[PDB]
């Protein structure tokens, strides 16, 4: 790991002490989330198919500069926020029930443009 | 209105620079105002033949926006690759 | 026989021949389609060396002129178009680049007529200069040198 990095470069976000560890819990959250969907969304599929590969990457990648290219995500500091972001979008995506058909379809001519 | 060179030393000592060299104030160095008649191009369609509009124009050639779906496994794909983290500089590098 | 210059098959209307298909080919409908001209009224016209053929086709054609019916668009303004550029062919002092806008426009004459007497001037102009177009050029760099 060598010495720490002194800041990620952005203000606000501070240099994450312990990388490897944060993503392997945030990751094993997701597919906990995901878990309490129905297999058939959409949104299942998709979610573990992205996020069960990094944390396939997190594992086997020790190296925190070589696991930055490996994620494409800039600094470990920023993946951690998106790992948290997907967190919360999952959590509040369960409730919203995005799955069933749409709620309806919009008047006839609503599109179509110049009218 | 040139400086007297007994302050053109006192000018440059106490800004630590050499001004004569590179002045605010214009000289004879502007370009002439009056300047010879020019004779400008043409453009590449200033073609006598095989100039036919139907063949060059644009306005003509934008299809109505194509649709992919509407409401009336397969891997998962980012809008646009992640973008390449830009590298330091090489001619300044840390100011 | 070393005379001939080219040869105008059939009519003005059908394209103008030079002697090197004139050696064989036969005078009938299908021979003279492949000699990119037409039998047409088996009018054979015959120019000799000393003959200016740039001069015979601007004579030519602006006997169509003289000779147009007028109402449709192509054959009217055209052909009479026909006659200013292909005239100023004849004198030279034409430039390069409008040797093949004449063809173009001569595609636009044909088969946008009413009357056939419009392809009937484009077919001449097209073969005089699919068959003698470094003689216009050269035409043409005579009058660009001479007058300076
Ligand atoms: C401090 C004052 C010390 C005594 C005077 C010396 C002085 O200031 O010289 C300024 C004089 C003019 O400034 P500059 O930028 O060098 O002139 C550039 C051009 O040559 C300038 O070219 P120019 O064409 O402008 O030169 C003409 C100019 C020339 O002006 C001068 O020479 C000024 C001196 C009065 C005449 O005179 C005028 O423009 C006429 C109007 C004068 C206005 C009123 C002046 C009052 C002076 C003080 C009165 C008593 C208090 O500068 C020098 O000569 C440098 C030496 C300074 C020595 C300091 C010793 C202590
Ligand atoms: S193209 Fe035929 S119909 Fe039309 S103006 Fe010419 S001669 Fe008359």
């Amino acid at each position: 790991a060598g010495l720490l990095k002194k800041t990620t470069g952005l203000v606000g976000l501070a240099v994450c002490e312990t990388p490897h560890e944060r993503l392997k819990i945030l990751y094993t959250k997701i597919l906990d989330v995901l878990g309490q969907i129905p297999k058939n969304a959409a949104y299942r599929k998709y979610t573990e198919q992205i996020t069960n590969e990094k944390l396939g990457m997190v594992k086997a990648e020790p190296d925190v500069k070589k696991l930055e290219e490996q994620l494409q995500g800039g600094q470990i500091e920023e993946v951690i926020l998106q790992a948290e972001n997907e967190l919360s979008l999952a959590r509040k995506m369960l409730r919203w029930k995005p799955w069933e058909p749409l709620v309806e379809e919009p008047p006839a001519n609503q599109w179509k443009w110049p009218i | 209105a040139s400086a007297t060179r007994v302050i053109q030393l006192l000018r440059n000592w106490a800004s630590g620079r050499d001004l004569q060299a590179k002045l605010q104030l214009r000289y004879q160095e502007i370009s002439k105002r009056t300047q010879p008649p020019p004779k400008l191009p043409v453009g590449p369609s200033h073609k006598l033949s095989n100039n036919y509009y139907c063949t060059r124009d644009g306005r003509r050639e934008a299809m109505p926006p194509s649709i992919v779906m509407s409401s009336q496994e397969k891997k998962a794909v980012t809008p646009a690759p992640p973008i390449k983290r830009w590298e330091l500089s090489k001619d300044q590098p840390y100011l | 026989w070393d005379n001939l210059l080219a040869v105008i098959p059939g009519g003005s209307s059908t394209p103008l021949i030079p002697k090197s298909v004139c050696e064989t080919v036969l005078m009938d409908f299908d021979a003279l389609v492949q000699a990119q001209t037409g039998l047409g009224t088996a009018a054979v016209i015959v120019m000799d060396r000393s003959t200016d053929i740039v001069k015979a086709i601007a004579r030519l054609i602006e006997f169509y002129k003289h000779e147009s019916c007028g109402q449709c668009t192509p054959c009217r303004e055209g052909v009479d178009w026909m006659n200013k550029v292909m005239a100023r062919f004849v004198k030279g002092d034409a430039r390069p680049a409008e040797i093949d806008s004449l063809w173009e426009i001569s595609k636009q004459i044909e088969g946008h007529t009413i009357c056939a007497l419009g392809d009937g001037a484009a077919w001449p102009v097209q073969g005089l200069i699919r068959h003698f177009r470094p003689e216009l050029e050269e035409r043409m760099q005579q009058f660009a040198l001479q007058h300076q």
